[PDB]
């Protein structure tokens, strides 16, 4: 038997409707063993390793590829030199949306300073009683939830003249 | 698409020269047994920079 | 013919042997398969498209 | 970046979570362009042709194939020409069981009688008002919900003694 790309939109919107719970997080404060060629990530894992700490996604949405004249009238998302456009979960089917795009931003020590190199997202997070702050550190939470997505990067390193806007586009099915 | 390549290996005195059609273990075939395979552990151990050299 | 295949316990043993069959060229010899007859060093028949004997007796 | 095994584990608990509103559907009700060989599983398809209605699902659940000696003392299902094990929400990112089973049998005239060659499973699906039975023909369906699997068959038939039985077993990104 099989599954539809319909079904990819639905599980895409239903990671999307859970976007209340869902966090940034970022780790691997120490080095690399050669800070120019990471170690590959393992998708069987439930916690970064060296976690900084958690920043609630200040953007979860589905995207799919943009396309001129017809989403001229929209807003569309730019990374890793591709670009794309916005989908409203009613929407979802008629325009095909099984891609979800995921965003936050870190600035200052609002998290603790230093370098950041593993990047990933959480859902189903629990902060811990008398909290109720967008930025935590692991102390301030009661259940991590769980771990998503991550990925190993080349480093970088922070300030407040710096911002941490670190994004992916995901698909929960890629080769259909 | 980066990638490493880690541990055959053999010592020994005599000199071996590989031709065009030359398997992995030929290395100690043509030494007539004088020489050793590397222990275990250099295969086990030497993939990564840590504290545990391999003598 | 021995075994090259890099990293097996195999590696260089004996296997089986090979039958070789060269072929070879003879004047008068009745065991060999003849293709062409002369008479005082002159061509004695001739044939140009592929032969084959029971096409011959079907044919003629 | 691509999805994870744990993220395909969380959604195959969703499908799950919906079990209630899960019904089998059955159509095609006249040939194919050839009965010795069914179209190719387009998966494209919106609804079923032909429908002759839907049932109520008799089995939802979690699985994964079974293993030995820890299943030895288990549950065994038999599909696929296979065994698989039931797993439960909570135990899901443990066992990994990203797959999900689901049955159903139509027991004679409660749907029309005749041949059938299309199979599938939607979820979602709202009766009319005044309607409450499990069987249900689509003059009697306020909405169809959505169809989230199916596969194309060689031709079945019913009569009013036939226990017709259907079933899957499927997961998220059905070739990962």
């Amino acid at each position: 038997a099989i599954a539809t790309y319909n079904s990819h939109v639905e599980l895409a919107k239903y990671l999307v409707s859970k976007a209340d719970s869902v966090y940034l997080t970022i780790g691997k404060s120490t080095p690399w063993s050669n800070e120019t060629n990471p170690p590959q990530p393992d998708e069987n894992a439930t916690v970064l390793q060296e976690v900084i700490g958690y920043k609630k996604a200040t953007k979860v949405t589905l995207v799919r590829p943009s396309k001129s004249p017809e989403d001229d009238n929209k807003n569309l998302i730019s990374y890793g030199n591709k670009s794309w456009v916005e989908v409203t979960p009613e929407n979802a089917k008629a325009e095909g949306a099984k891609w979800v795009y995921l965003e936050s931003s870190i600035v200052g020590d609002e998290l603790p300073l230093g370098t950041y190199r593993q990047v990933g997202f959480v859902m189903d997070l629990v902060a811990k009683s008398g909290i109720s702050k967008f930025n935590l550190v692991p102390s301030e939470v009661e259940s991590t939830g769980t771990l998503l997505f991550f990925d190993n990067k080349q480093f970088q390193n922070r300030s407040e003249q710096t911002t941490a806007k670190e994004r992916f586009i995901v698909e929960v099915d890629p080769n259909s | 698409f980066y990638g490493h390549i880690n541990m055959y290996g053999y010592v020994t005195s005599y000199v071996y020269n590989p031709g065009m059609t030359s398997s992995v273990n030929q290395i100690s075939a043509s030494t007539e047994g004088r020489g050793q395979e590397v222990p275990t552990d250099y295969y086990m151990y030497t993939s990564t920079k840590n504290n545990n050299t391999v003598e | 013919l021995l075994d090259q295949t890099s990293g097996v316990p195999s590696y260089f043993s004996k296997g089986a042997d090979r039958l070789e069959e060269k072929m070879s060229l003879t004047v008068n010899d009745p065991t060999s398969a003849t293709i062409y007859t002369f008479m005082d060093g002159d061509l004695y028949i001739q044939s140009t498209n592929a032969e084959m004997d029971k096409i011959n007796k079907v044919l003629a």
